[PDB]
């Protein structure tokens, strides 16, 4: 690293790096800092980094508030074929490494600093209201060129500051029941006042520590259930170390074996049924899950996941990459990153330990391998997701750009753009997030524009019920405790295709791999894709799933 | 505030003033701040234009009206324990 000289405060100016194969370092980060000039005083920028060059592109700070927050920020991505190498001293040059596509977001805050208004990079505007307690009490969204919609009509909180009542713009009301002795959620009730129909009615039974030992759902089975009405409890068994040992729940009869490929949703016209299953988990002395035993007698699904655990590390893979504990480490690189996800799908880790690329289909020296690749910003945030199909007559590219409160889904076929969809997010995933699907191009024939998706989340933030603007069901999904799909159904496969928030509020990527900020997760194993950074984990197993207890994400204060 | 030798008016790096009012015995009573955000001034009105009289009683303080030109106005009742 390069820091400012002694005549200056000593702030960071640049970051350079070199791999063993290289002769020289490359500049991957560079910070242009504000001084104390009048313009900076006017925009409250003095002393701040204002032009941040990183691995994804360039982030530009234009204005700060009297409270120290961001009022105006803009950015550009790197050209896909141009690596960050911000050498020399001339921004004229650095600009040529970038796309000319600049995004800007704008904001308004109150004296406290609560967010009141947010304009995204396409001009869509979120408006937030707060109550006398400073809590969020409602929310609105105006699309560019449209009227203002109410997304949240009302919020009520309990004495503990916990959400007590939620009323959505689609007239769906969710009541939250907290156990007053413990101040923890004991149940969720989701209903439509239009026809007094309860869509969800959950109860969480706990042991003395707070592990959920049973989840009941008193709601009736819905429209996708062929002559079925009543669901069993999701019973959970824990050992003395509070590892999950066994669990029950429902699954689609035709769900099949769990793997990385996401199943087709059942449609209401299919007349499919769901089965009752139990799944058992076996762990070794280091907390590694070594075996998962499935049992669903209705179809006699007795699928077993066998995990080979290294005898010299806590690294492990499925038996399909190797059976030998002495060979398991050969599948990992020096930093503990996994070299291959599933046989044939190679993993390219970058210089920061981030996953640069996933090979999806291995081909000959003519056709290219199908692949997915990424760009992350200088905070480790994923900014760009590129899905490249190489089929000569189907070489579709799905380009997804992530912006604050905005996801841009650009899809092109091998010749030209087929779809241009803006997804506007209101709220956090796992926290009653509502999305709007706005198309500028390629809107499907059976989809209305400006479509709303209301996510009704479970105990840990997984999205189980998705409703539309009329309070109707779009989709329904249940998960295996570790994030696999147990059950999936939807009103319209076309609509089904757009749900990306699935488990604990996280995005399920195309490969089945889940993205969690700084790391990726494999639900078919129950382990993290790569080792966590030392010092961020207090236990010794850097691949361990959240305390082998995914049922209850007992991470107070976010930890 | 030279009666206490405590800072009361702070000039930020940016065009931003942060001021407090102390009472006798030096307890903070009011907070105001103001300055520019985008080349133009916003924030709380300065005290030389927007005067303010803090409430006396606590029960009185509870019933204030909306146009209150101050942040974190403090009211103290350190003597509430004595019978009166």
């Amino acid at each position: 690293r390069q820091y400012e000289t002694s005549s200056l405060p000593g702030r960071l100016l640049s970051v350079a790096e070199q791999t063993p194969e290289e002769k020289t370092s490359r500049i991957t980060e560079r910070l242009i800092w504000a001084g104390n000039t009048e313009a900076e005083k006017d925009h409250n920028l003095a002393g701040q980094c204002v032009r941040h060059y990183d691995t994804a592109g360039v982030t530009r700070l234009e204005s700060l508030s009297l409270t120290g927050t961001v009022l105006s920020q803009s950015s550009q991505l790197l050209i896909d074929t141009q690596e960050a190498n911000w050498t020399g001293d001339n921004e004229t040059v650095w600009q040529n490494m970038l796309a000319d596509d600049i995004y800007t977001t704008l904001s308004t805050f109150d004296a406290t600093g609560a967010l009141l208004t947010q304009t995204d990079a396409k001009g869509n505007i979120q408006r937030l209201a707060y109550d006398v307690a400073g809590q969020l009490n409602g929310s609105w969204l105006t699309l560019k060129g449209q009227t203002e919609q109410v997304i949240i009509k009302s919020l009520t909180y309990s004495a503990a500051g916990q959400k007590l009542r939620e009323e959505h713009g689609n007239d769906v009301i969710t009541e939250y029941s907290y156990e007053p002795e413990t101040q923890r959620l004991i149940g969720i009730k989701t209903r439509r006042p239009s026809d007094t129909k309860v869509l969800q009615d959950l109860r969480y039974e706990y042991d003395p520590v707070g592990n959920v030992i049973s989840i009941r759902n008193d709601a009736e089975a819905t429209r996708f259930w062929h002559n079925q009405k009543v669901m069993p409890e999701n019973t959970y068994t824990y050992d003395s170390l509070y590892q999950l040992i066994s669990a029950t729940g429902r699954e689609m009869a035709n769900i099949g074996q769990q793997s990385h490929q996401f199943p087709s949703p059942a449609l209401p016209s299919d007349n499919n049924t769901y089965t009752n299953y139990t799944r058992t988990y076996t762990y070794d002395r280091g907390g590694n899950l070594t075996k998962i035993q499935h049992s669903s007698p209705a179809t006699q699904n007795n699928y077993t996941t066998n995990i080979t655990v290294s005898n010299r590390s806590n690294r492990a893979v499925l038996s399909t990459l190797t059976e030998d504990p002495a060979q398991v480490d050969a599948l990992f690189d020096a930093g503990g990153h996994q070299n291959t996800l599933i046989s044939g799908q190679n993993l390219n880790w970058n210089t920061r330990g981030e996953l640069q690329q996933v090979t999806l289909v291995k081909r000959d020296k003519g056709a290219n391998d199908d692949r997915e690749w990424y760009r992350y910003s200088g905070d480790g945030r994923r900014m760009l997701k590129i899905n490249e199909q190489q089929a000569s007559n189907n070489a579709q590219t799905q380009r997804v750009t992530y912006l604050p409160n905005l996801e841009l889904r650009l899809t092109q076929n091998s010749t030209a753009t087929t779809e241009d969809l803006q997804v506007i997010t209101v709220g956090e995933a796992g926290r009653a997030q509502v999305r709007v699907l706005h198309w500028e191009s390629g809107k499907p024939e059976d989809i209305d524009n400006n479509q709303l998706r209301y996510s009704y989340d479970n105990l840990i933030g997984s999205s189980q019920l998705e409703l539309d603007s009329e309070g109707q069901i779009i989709s329904e999904e249940e998960y295996y405790p570790y994030g696999g799909t147990a059950l999936w159904a939807a009103r319209n496969q076309t609509e089904a295709s757009y749900k990306t928030i699935r488990y604990s509020g996280k995005e399920r990527d195309a490969t089945g791999l889940y993205y969690y900020g700084y790391r990726y997760y494999q639900p078919w194993i129950g382990r993290w894709l790569s080792s966590d950074p030392a010092g961020t984990i207090d236990g010794l197993n850097l691949y361990r799933m959240v305390r082998n207890n995914p049922v209850t994400l007992l991470d107070p204060d976010g930890l | 505030d030279w009666r206490f030798l405590t800072p009361v008016q702070l000039t930020d790096i940016n065009d931003n003033q942060h001021l407090i009012t102390l009472d006798a015995l030096g307890r903070p009573i009011t907070l105001r701040f103001w300055g520019t955000e985008n080349g133009k001034m916003t924030g709380y009105s300065s005290p030389e234009k927007a005067s303010f009289s803090p409430p006396s009683d606590v029960n009185a303080a509870i019933e204030l009206k909306k146009p209150l030109p101050v942040a974190q106005c403090q009211v103290y009742a350190p003597e509430s324990w004595m019978p009166v």
